[PDB]
């Protein structure tokens, strides 16, 4: 029987912090799995008006 | 639940403007602007978005130095809710709206010759969910059959107006009186006196709303 | 009917030295299961529901005891036949309901529990499920009810400094004490009541 | 279906203008406009 | 007067809405205080509001198998919160008054009658 | 040791301390427990003192 | 070869999804970048945990096949979207954490045996037999007059 | 002969499904059909709520965010509805200004003999 | 010991020491612990009538020795003495000696340590809780008392003095 792959202790929980995601991504970067985070995205009638 | 349904999706209505019910200015690009703010990640937990910027660094300041919580509710809540005229009703002057339905002190009523309309069915006894009636009965040297007892405990009383729905001849109401604040928790064990006279006193507006009440069936 | 229903049939699969009586009713929601389960396999059927996939996203919603010593047909004594619930009710000395919702099979299912002792004594599940604690506390104040294994059991609703199970159909429900303020002591004492009758 | 847009159960279908106009804002809040005039303002 | 009412709750409604919703000190006060996620939210039995707040949708009335009088065949909105604290709480029992007047409005218009009879010449009504 | 348990490492992540330290229950025993035979606090075995 | 007998394979799921949810609907619920490895990992830990229940207990037989099913169905997937689909149309999220949650079953079932019969059975049985028979009421039931009691007389 | 079933069918009675195919530790095949009949009935009830399950929902949330000093007017359903009440009361001050008058409930006392 | 009797549930003597230096110490049997009691976990199961006779006289001897501390604390001193409060708790379990059921006597036994905890943090009233140290045949010492019963039914048996006092209300 062929050995089970290792799960971590704090693994499996529904949220993770900065070290775990870090545990979780050893090979790549946040925006390569989980995409881009979009604070506010004004128009260009907005954009202009605050320049 | 209990009958059949093809199709769960409900389908929204005819968007084209040759439709009859169009309802255009129904959205407003002034107004509906949800798009510009539903791609923010602070909506959605406790994430930061990629790139904060400096319309962040302006909003936080604005709020941390002006401190508009100070100006803002203070103006908007005292001068303009102190201007709307005030909502008081004078109690001793005035009464708040009540209905023919209302549900205030008992009553024993009487026929328009004076005989009393209760008959000692024990009814109303057994409909109150309180037990706050107590009902004694013997046959009148005359030969009807009336109470020589009928009293109700008004401390008992849950003043649910069960008794008055359960009565066939309409004899036991609740008048609209409320303002029967006693002294004494003897004062408020009623006896066939006290309900034979609050009838007494009480008639004309009850045979008012009953009058009401009665013609709104017919 | 008119929906999808399936029986929680995996439970009597797993634990199979069990014996499986399920209802079905018109007068419950279409989507609840009522199963008897015997005392002595609960701590572990409760075990079993709380982690096992399809059951993990489940709550308790209810927990009760019916007293059933008394329980009598009024009407209709011949429309009994052997399946009906009620059946069960009979010569048992208590009963015990608990009710959970399932997420994941948006069910109701009802287990009930036949109490044949006469001290009354069964497992708790308060360190299974969070809801059982206060549940499970008044059921055993009001109900005489033994819990083991219990996380507090303290009385829940009743007042200081009395023993009493006034749920049960040999208790009126006047009691047997009335608090009166007592004048040679400056302080309330409690008393044998005599109380009006209607 | 009385809660999207071109609903038959809705009943004000018709030209509305002045009175939308009149009971909802017609300008668009736009940000740091406040802050900076504020901060401007304070520091001359 | 019930419809009055509703209009007239629009604008109580406000007026509660701009002392609270955006203070400063409410924020303070109502943010990140109390929180919970749903497996809490299963393990004590949370239901209705705070079930929505810790983001479960769970509503009896829209569900099919449990639904009763009337409201599965109205129209209407239900709302979940993202954080499961205080403010989610306040914000939902506001929003939830908002779409109470909606399905009492709903109710009263399928107890209503709006069209009528027209002259079959000029389409005047009669 | 607070690592391995999960805990906050950041001044940001505290303020879901809670979450990490208080909101996880307790693992419900095992039946074995139950099916003891004694329950009575252990002492030291006097036969040779 | 079966996939369940099959060496866990880290490159053929550990695999960067292009398309993922912007958030779970849930607070505190974090989406997760590869939830069919998870899949696997969890399925593949349950199967040697399960390795120590005796094989012919209906537990260990129930869940080697719901785990077979579900490892079945995810090798199959390449989409979490229609992964999604199946197993109740929510997030894969609350899906992974109860199957997580499933893990510590198997050390729970140990200590509690499912499969091995109690002393209290039988009293249980005895008594859902007696609960269900004919009741007969002492009313509705013939009685005739009896006959004359003859009196006896000593000698 | 004396049981209606075959001595290794365990389903004394089924009325609530009518199952033809009994669970028993002996046949492995059928923990298997039991398992996928479990996982379709959970596909399929979560597939036939309106309102509970939606998975465009989970893809494509619609948020109600607040913005202004009316919260009525970050929602077009709740101005639609408030020109719904103003479209009616104004219906009927018309529908009763036309008439001119309003008829009365007046009380009687020969309603008392 | 995550418990309201642990040994580490003592009141410190100071602010600065729990005792005096060089070692530790505190009073949590006598009187009540620091902090307050939030669960009451279930007594584990009795399997013969031995551990619930242990049961019993345990909860006795922490019943006697929290005496003193309640008498002192529901100013109720005067009307009896510890050792009279102990025999009249004595009287009351000896009239509760017939018991043989020991899953019941672990639930007297629960029932019996609550009332105790209730008694010590100012959960009852004294003249409620005194219900069960008052004598069963003599007078409190606190007021005087009447033998007038004593001398006008001085042999006669309980069924005279029991008949010449009535049963029931005599005006109706
Ligand atoms: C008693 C005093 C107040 C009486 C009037 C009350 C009233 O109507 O209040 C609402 C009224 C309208 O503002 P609002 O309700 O916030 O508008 C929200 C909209 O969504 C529009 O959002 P918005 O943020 O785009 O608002 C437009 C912006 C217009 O501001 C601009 O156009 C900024 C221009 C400068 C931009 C940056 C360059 C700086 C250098 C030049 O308005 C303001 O900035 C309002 C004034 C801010 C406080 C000024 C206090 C002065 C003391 O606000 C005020 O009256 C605030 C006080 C104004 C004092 C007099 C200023 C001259
Ligand atoms: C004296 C009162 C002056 C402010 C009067 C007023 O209504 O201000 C509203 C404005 C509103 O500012 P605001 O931009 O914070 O509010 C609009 C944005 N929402 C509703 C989403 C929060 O308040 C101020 O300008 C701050 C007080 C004056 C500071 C100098
Ligand atoms: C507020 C700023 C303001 O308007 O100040 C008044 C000022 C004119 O006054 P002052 O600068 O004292 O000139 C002598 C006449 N009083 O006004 C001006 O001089 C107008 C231009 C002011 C520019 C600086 C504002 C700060
Ligand atoms: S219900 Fe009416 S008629 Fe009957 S006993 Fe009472 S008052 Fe009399
Ligand atoms: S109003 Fe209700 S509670 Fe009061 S006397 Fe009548 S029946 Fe009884």
């Amino acid at each position: 029987s062929p050995a089970p792959p290792t799960i971590g202790q704090v693994e499996l929980e529904p949220f993770k912090f900065n070290h775990e995601r870090d545990q979780l991504i050893y090979g790549y970067t946040m925006e390569e799995l989980y995409g881009k985070k979009f604070g506010l995205k004004h128009s260009a009638t907005v954009l202009r008006e605050i320049k | 639940g209990y009958i059949q349904r093809s199709n769960i999706h409900e389908e929204a209505p005819n968007t084209s403007v040759e439709a009859k019910h169009h309802n255009k200015t129904f959205y407003d690009p002034i107004l509906d602007i949800d798009e510009d703010l539903k791609d923010d990640i602070r909506l959605y937990g406790r994430d930061k978005p990629d790139e904060l910027d400096f319309t962040d660094v302006w909003e936080s300041s604005y709020q941390n130095i002006i401190c508009p919580e100070y100006f803002y509710h203070f103006w908007f809540c005292g001068i303009v809710y102190s201007f709307e005229p005030e909502w008081t009703i004078n109690y001793p002057f005035e009464k708040g709206p009540l209905s023919p339905l209302f549900r205030g002190e008992h009553a024993l009523r009487r026929y328009p010759t004076g005989e009393e309309r209760c008959i000692a069915c024990k009814l109303c006894q057994s409909a109150c969910p309180a037990r706050a009636i107590t009902i004694e009965t013997e046959p009148r040297p005359d030969g009807s059959r009336r109470t020589v007892r009928y009293d109700i405990d008004m401390t008992k009383c849950i003043y649910c107006g069960f008794c008055q729905e359960a009565c066939p001849v309409d004899a036991i109401v609740e008048g609209p009186n409320y303002e029967q604040t006693a002294y004494l928790h003897e004062d408020l064990f009623y006896d066939k006196y006290k309900l034979l006279e609050n009838g007494d006193k009480w008639e004309p507006q009850i045979a008012r709303n009953i009058e009401y009440l009665i013609n709104q069936p017919l | 009917m008119q929906n999808k229903y399936m029986q929680p049939i995996q439970l009597f699969i797993v634990f199979e030295k069990l014996n499986s009586k399920m209802w079905i009713s018109k007068k419950l929601n279409s989507n609840h299961s009522i199963a008897l389960i015997p005392s002595n396999w609960f701590y572990s059927i409760n075990l079993f529901l709380k982690r096992e996939l399809l059951f993990s996203n489940i709550t308790l919603i209810e927990n009760s005891a019916i007293d059933t010593i008394s329980y009598n047909l009024e009407t209709n004594q011949n429309d009994l036949d052997k399946t009906n619930i009620e059946n069960y009710f009979f010569k048992n000395k208590m009963l015990v309901f608990y009710n959970y919702y399932n997420y994941f099979l948006k069910s109701k299912l009802t287990l009930f529990i036949i109490l044949n002792n006469l001290n009354k004594s069964i497992d708790s599940i308060d360190r299974i499920f969070a809801n059982a604690n206060w549940l499970e506390r008044e059921t055993s104040e009001m109900y005489g009810i033994n819990y083991k294994w219990k996380i507090d059991t303290r009385k829940l609703l009743l007042d200081y400094s009395k023993i009493e199970n006034p749920m049960l159909k040999e208790f009126q429900s006047e009691g047997t004490q009335d608090a009166f303020y007592n004048i040679f002591e400056n302080q309330v004492v409690v008393l044998k009541n005599e109380t009006v009758e209607l | 279906r009385a809660d999207m847009a071109h609903s038959p159960f809705h009943k004000a279908i018709h030209d509305l203008e002045d009175k939308r106009s009149k009971l909802f804002p017609d300008r668009r809040r736009i940000p740091g406009r406040k802050a900076k005039l504020l901060l401007a303002a304070s520091l001359l | 007067d019930i419809l009055e009412f509703s209009r007239n709750f629009f604008t109580t409604l406000n007026e509660m809405h701009n002392v609270l919703t955006y203070n400063k000190i409410w924020k303070q006060r109502l943010i990140n205080i109390g929180t919970y996620s749903f497996q809490t939210c299963l393990d004590y039995g949370l239901t209705g509001v705070m079930a929505r707040s810790c983001g479960l949708k769970r509503d009896l009335r829209l569900s099919k198998t449990e639904t009763y009088a009337n409201y599965y065949y109205l129209n209407f909105r239900s709302y979940t919160g993202q954080h499961g604290d205080c403010y989610d709480r306040f914000l939902i029992r506001m929003n939830e008054m908002c779409e109470s007047l909606n399905i009492v409005n709903q109710s009263i218009n399928k107890i209503s009658k709006f069209n009528n009879i027209v002259s079959i010449n000029t389409k005047k009504n009669i | 040791k607070m690592r391995d348990l999960g805990f906050p490492m950041e001044g940001e992540e505290e303020e879901y301390i809670e979450q990490r330290v208080f909101m996880r229950e307790q693992l419900p025993p095992l039946e074995s427990e139950f099916w003891k035979k004694n329950y009575d606090p252990y002492e030291q075995d006097l036969f040779h003192f | 070869v079966p996939i369940h007998l099959r060496p866990y394979n880290k490159e053929k799921y550990e695999v960067p999804s292009t398309k993922l949810k912007y958030s779970t609907g849930y607070a505190l619920l974090d989406v997760e970048p590869m939830p069919r490895a998870k899949i696997m990992k969890i399925s593949y830990n349950i199967l040697h945990k399960l390795k120590e229940i005796p094989e012919t207990a209906m537990y260990r037989i129930y869940t080697e096949e719901k785990v077979k099913y579900i490892m079945k169905l995810t090798d199959e997937i390449e989409d979490v979207r229609q992964l999604e689909e199946e197993f109740g149309q929510d997030s894969i999220e609350l899906f992974i954490y109860s199957y997580g949650k499933e893990l510590e079953l198997v050390e729970y079932m140990k200590h509690s045996k499912p499969w091995e019969s109690r002393p209290g059975d039988e009293e249980q049985n005895e008594m859902i037999r007696i609960a269900s028979q004919k009741r007969v009421y002492l009313k509705h039931q013939r009685v005739d007059r009896p006959a004359r009691q003859e009196a006896a007389f000593i000698s | 002969e004396k049981e209606k079933r075959s001595p290794s069918n365990n389903i004394i009675i089924d009325e609530i499904s009518n199952s033809d195919k009994p669970i028993t530790k002996e046949n492995r095949e059928s923990v298997a059909h039991h398992v996928r009949q479990q996982f379709e009935f959970f596909r399929e009830v979560n597939a036939e709520e309106v309102w509970s399950v939606s998975i465009e929902e989970k893809y494509n949330p619609e948020l109600y965010i607040y913005k202004t000093y009316d919260m009525a007017a970050d929602d077009p359903v709740w101005r639609q509805v408030k020109l719904d009440l103003e479209w009616t009361f104004e219906n009927i001050a018309e529908r009763r200004e036309s008439l001119g008058y309003m008829p009365t409930f007046k009380g009687d006392p020969n309603f008392w003999q | 010991m995550n418990h309201y009797w642990g040994s580490s549930n003592t009141i410190p003597a100071s602010s600065t020491q729990n005792n005096n230096y060089f070692s530790g110490g505190g009073n949590n049997v006598t009187i009540r612990g620091n902090e307050i009691m939030e669960r009451l976990p279930s007594q584990t199961p009795s399997q013969n009538m031995v551990q619930a006779s242990m049961k019993t006289l345990r909860f006795y001897r922490k019943f006697c020795r929290l005496i003193p501390f309640i008498l002192r604390i529901h100013n109720i001193g005067t009307k009896f003495t510890a050792q009279q409060a102990m025999i009249n708790f004595g009287n009351y379990i000896r009239e509760r000696n017939h018991y043989r059921d020991p899953g019941l006597i672990d639930h007297r036994i629960q029932l019996g340590y609550e009332l105790l905890y209730e008694a010590e943090m100012h959960f009852s009233q004294h003249t409620i809780l005194m219900q069960y140290l008052s004598p069963y045949n003599t007078p409190l010492s606190d007021r005087g008392y009447s033998y007038l019963e004593k001398v006008k039914y001085g042999n006669k048996s309980k069924f005279l003095q029991g008949f010449y006092k009535g049963n029931k209300p005599t005006e109706f």
